[PDB]
């Protein structure tokens, strides 16, 4: 992995900065490199592919070394360094595809193609150049053993649960209470809704809690705190809970009531915030308790105390919400997030050469089933395909 | 067993309530299922 | 089968019956037939009624009907015919017999009554009705009435086959009503009952079903039909059953998981 | 120019857009009776013309009863405003009437005669006008006999109609009927409601709003065009409907059958 | 709607306004022969707890009488039955009645055949004279040991009582003949027991069998027995103890109807 | 990137340019209706906002579909980009919120305008198909 990365990394630099005219003062530290790089390759064999429908492919070295004996580089250079160079970003991309396409049940993080098993090898270590680049500084991390962490923009942390909680319920549908939520990448909108509005509740209010727990502990996010739910606010004929009928709901949105956020670690309240909306620091947490309450207003104008009444044809049902955005947040494992593309890449590898389903990712990398079962030994091949996936696009795109 | 006296036509009578049971409904409700699919190009994609 | 426990039912976003149909003497008057029970079991079959599950009820008046109207269906509908000036005993009928009524005993002779909150009423039954409360203060003394004098009292009713009764809350009264023509309940309203649907004929949707004065809601149960031949009623309700069940729906009540809230 | 197919219309929702008709008033011969001046037509003209409409371009119809004009009421006018008074026991004779000129109705003929009639679906009934209408109904079983009656004999039929100028039977959907109208007098059609008649609006001038255009039980809707208003004085009623007319227009709509555009969808 | 039954409810092993009726016989009264003793009995519920306007007091004039359709009208009912050397079994169909919960459908007798699918299906029947007469019906609906077109044959398994529980042989058709003009047989199915109802039988022996079967007789919580020799001292005893029988009952279970069945047609 | 993505192009290689959130949908707010009327009582058709790097599409029928063919409605939507996108990441959720509240729109030629008081069901047998 470190070898396949600085062979990636050499070959980028080469591409980069070996252009005609150049200073080779410019390059003379990526030509020792590159030459170093030419002399472990040489008189290795290697095989790639035969998984799936990707082609199988044989890679030979035999290159003679870059020259080291000009001012500024010239035309004839650039060409002779072209072609060695074309070849190894190919050798690359097939290494890099034929890793990703692989998986194992047991030593997952564990090298799985023959490629990079042979390159794993201690003759080819004296080409490493630097490990500049996040994925695989948090591999090496990883691998003594040191804290890793990925800063993510809208982390894909909770998986897509669109779903509904009846506290009170009748076959009629006609006196509802519950809470009403849509989980999704990294987005809770959480209504709580009651058809009768508290007239009957103690203290004329009606509690409502929603405990999202995430799979992975998430640290210094910041999170965007809102005090509706736009996606629970219009009228929906929604399936009853067994399928087999379906009810309405029919809303009118007040100001949720002593809103309370806490993000907890182990039980534990880390982070608490009382009535407060907008931008807000969640230090470190592994579930997010959201608390809100619908409170029958005291005083109503007669627009009001119409919608209201005390009877059971209730024919506006009161709703609280909330949403929660996860802004930013910094992940110990690895995560799909919006910027990124690496679960793309590998989906993408996936599905255009045909790989059958194997025995630890789910049918297609559905990120849905993969997060909501982030077992051990699918961290362990996730953060593996992905590591490869980011080597890969250092040189491709 | 025995066949007592006068064994009616047992085939008959079992066939009587056999084509009448909830196996007989389902094999209807399968051979009819696949009939109007095969009827239901204008449906299109209106099947589950 | 966890009978008695309110559960949580959480629920995913992403994804034989009875018929019994009340009717007044008038109806078959009109109608003139001794077939016409078996007529319209025969179209109610054609509506996928099998025989034998549609029951026809006959009363003689509204006021007749009121005194314990028992609906023993799955589903339930009456013909109303409407009176100008039985305003108010159409809506103490349809308010009997479309919500849910949990009613304890009354011993008027012994005790003072008083209503509780707005979902409390006092619902008396019988040949004649004849209410008269007199409210007392805190010191258990008549406001405007004496309680030794019954002449003095206050009369809500008279001669009332059906009576819903709504003294003001928190007070407590001395009644004397006619106990025996008479048996008043002291009744809680807990919900609508979806097992029984009225339709009026004629008039103009003059029905209040809350003691509320703010209020006077239609619930899709409450219907209204311009007639002129019973014929043409009966016609109207076999050939839109579909939609009269459909308003309707099972009795929660008797439902199973109602064991030990008040079952049947 | 493309008559009689459905192209999809496509239309742009963040673009800013930046008489001629007739109006028909039927009214009662009550009314012309209490307001017993001759020149009030001609007045009403006047105060029409003062709020945009050209003279000569509102007709006043003159009806003697509800009953009367329940026969074939024709209305061919690009408005309609029907006042009609009501009557405590006319509430079902108003409501068939209302839902005869306030809805699209394609009608065939009926030969009681030859056929055995069913009606197919919640959208077809079956409409008799006439004089003296009189129907008599017998629904028959899959054998074609009479189900509580005698198909021979029409004496044991059930009537749904007594002299009825204008009535709209509803029958048990998908059951055939042997029907014994009165065809000396009155006629009847099989119909088909196609949908609501924009052309027409009806005022009910008098009692309160009870008229149900729905054979279905379940729902008695009030659309726009079915107005209601109290009255003591016709010549206040009419200076009412002069005043708003502008608001009873915007109630009404153009006759979508009558629109050139409908050519081979049921009209033009 | 489901209240949640279909699913489980987990607990810790370690974690740490209603109305009385009394139903009494007027012999009780007779005896007491005081105008005001129920207001004596609500106050003395009173001092035991129960809010004034809590406690009604009902009377029938037989345990014959009471059988006709017994209503059960509060939270908590609580009858005082006095024992009868010769009415053992009305005593116990009483007791069955009114202390188990039935589920009854209606029977048309003089338009079918019935026969009883279970254990727990019994023929109810209650009025003011009931008087039911069987013909078991063979395969081939013919009766067994009489005639079915002639009544006079028929087994007589009941004789103007007020109150029948009969029970048949399971499986077997039977032809019916009852008074129906003063008598209604219904159809019913025992659901299981009514917690909202207990029997106090002042008198005699243990002898209340609310089970058909023969090898058991239950004697359940509800089921108590006094000896008496003064009604006065009776209402005392109730009064006093009410916290126990309370305590032995269980309000959850009335209904919401107060009639001793729940009626299906 | 772009100096890389020039001399590659240059080069006549693959190039490629990584976006969040590319603004490859032309703004483009409309409806299409396919039932219809002059009085817009009783329509069928649907309505869309294609805007930067969302889609957001509602099927509406006035008469839920009660006379359609095993009561069914069918919709579709079909947008076209300019340019082919490779390895996208894209988020599909069940609901249009911005066609979920009433709306008062002017007619497909501006004549008039009409109502549109949505009730939210559950879209069914959704597939979304991308096309190369
Ligand atoms: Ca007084
Ligand atoms: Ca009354
Ligand atoms: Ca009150
Ligand atoms: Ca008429
Ligand atoms: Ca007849
Ligand atoms: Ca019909
Ligand atoms: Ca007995
Ligand atoms: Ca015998
Ligand atoms: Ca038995
Ligand atoms: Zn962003």
């Amino acid at each position: 992995m470190d070898v396949l990365y600085s062979l990636s990394k050499t070959l980028k630099d080469a591409r980069d900065k070996i252009v005609e005219g150049t200073l080779y003062s410019n390059v003379s530290d990526l030509i020792q490199q590159f030459n170093q790089m030419i002399i472990t390759m040489n008189g290795n064999e290697f095989q790639t592919g035969g998984i799936g429908n990707l082609p199988i492919r044989n890679w030979n070295f035999n290159f003679g070394l870059l020259g080291t004996t000009l001012l500024n580089l010239d035309a004839n250079y650039v060409e002779t360094a072209r072609n060695t160079i074309d070849y190894f970003v190919d050798f690359v991309d097939n290494v890099c595809m034929d890793e990703m396409v692989r998986e194992s049940q047991r030593n997952g993080i564990a090298p799985q193609s023959d490629s990079l098993r042979k390159l794993s090898a201690i003759k080819f270590k004296r080409i490493n150049f630097d490990n500049s680049s996040e994925y695989i500084e948090n591999w090496n991390l990883q691998n003594r053993r040191q804290r890793t962490g990925f800063t993510f923009h809208k982390p894909n942390i909770f998986p897509y649960s669109a779903s509904f909680t009846l506290n009170r319920s009748q076959p009629a549908h006609d006196n509802l209470m519950g809470t009403m939520w849509l989980n999704a990448g990294s987005e809770i909108q959480v209504a709580g809704f009651d058809y009768s509005c508290a007239i009957n509740a103690p203290a004329n209010i009606q509690q409502f809690e929603h405990i999202v727990p995430l799979r992975r502990v998430l640290t210094t996010a910041t999170i965007t705190l809102l005090p509706d739910a736009e996606r629970f606010s219009f009228p929906r004929v929604i399936n009853s809970a067994d399928g087999a009928t379906t009810w309405f709901f029919n809303p009118v949105i007040l100001r949720p009531n002593n809103v309370e956020v806490e993000f907890l670690l182990n039980g534990q309240i880390i982070n608490t915030y009382q009535a407060r909306f907008g931008t807000i620091v969640a230090r470190n947490f592994d579930t997010i308790r959201l608390s809100f309450q619908l409170m029958r207003p005291p005083n109503m104008t007669p627009a009001v105390a119409v919608l209201f009444p005390n009877a059971q044809p209730f024919e506006h049902h009161a709703t609280v919400g909330l949403t929660l955005r996860i802004e930013s947040a910094v992940c110990e494992s690895v995560l799909a997030d919006a910027s990124e593309t690496l679960l793309a890449n590998v989906t993408s590898v996936r599905q255009e050469y045909a790989i059958p389903v194997g025995p630890v990712f789910p049918p297609g990398m559905n990120w849905t089933d993969l997060i909501t079962n982030y077992s051990p030994s699918r961290e362990d091949n996730l953060q593996r395909v992905f590591t490869v996936a980011s080597i890969r696009s250092m040189l491709i795109k | 067993k025995s066949t007592i006296d006068a064994a009616k036509s047992m085939a008959t009578n079992v066939m009587k309530k056999f084509k009448k049971s909830g196996l007989a409904n389902s094999v209807s409700t399968l051979t009819d299922s696949l009939s109007d699919a095969a009827s239901s190009i204008s449906r299109g994609s209106s099947i589950r | 089968q966890n009978y008695g426990i309110n559960l949580p039912i959480t629920g995913s976003m992403d994804i034989t019956s009875t018929l019994c149909l009340y009717y007044p003497t008038e109806a078959a008057t009109e109608i003139n037939d001794n077939s016409w029970k078996d007529t319209l079991s025969q179209l109610f079959l054609t509506k996928g009624w099998p025989t034998g599950s549609v029951y026809f009820k006959e009363y003689t008046n509204i006021a007749s009907f009121s005194v314990d109207p028992q609906l023993y269906c799955d589903y339930n509908v009456v013909l109303m015919k409407y009176d100008a000036t039985l305003q108010l005993d159409m809506s103490e009928l349809a308010d009997l017999i479309l919500n849910e009524w949990l009613c304890n005993p009354m011993d008027i002779t012994l005790y003072y009554y008083q209503q509780t909150d707005e979902a409390n009423k006092w619902i008396s039954m019988g040949s004649s009705c004849t209410i008269k409360v007199c409210p007392l203060n805190t010191q258990t003394l008549g406001i405007g009435c004496l309680t030794t004098d019954a002449t003095t009292f206050e009369e809500v009713a008279t001669a009332e086959k059906l009576v819903i009764t709504d003294v003001v809350d928190g007070v407590n009264h001395k009644l004397d009503v006619t106990t025996a023509t008479c048996t008043i309940r002291n009744c809680k309203k807990l919900g609508p009952r979806e097992n029984v649907a009225v339709i009026q004929v004629g008039g103009s949707d003059i029905l209040d079903i809350t003691a509320d004065p703010t209020t006077a809601p239609q619930t899709e149960r409450m219907m209204r039909i311009n007639w002129k031949k019973w014929w043409q009623v009966f016609y109207t309700v076999v050939d839109y059953v579909d939609q009269i069940i459909q308003v309707m729906s099972k009795r929660s009540r008797s439902l199973n998981s109602a064991a030990f809230y008040y079952r049947v």
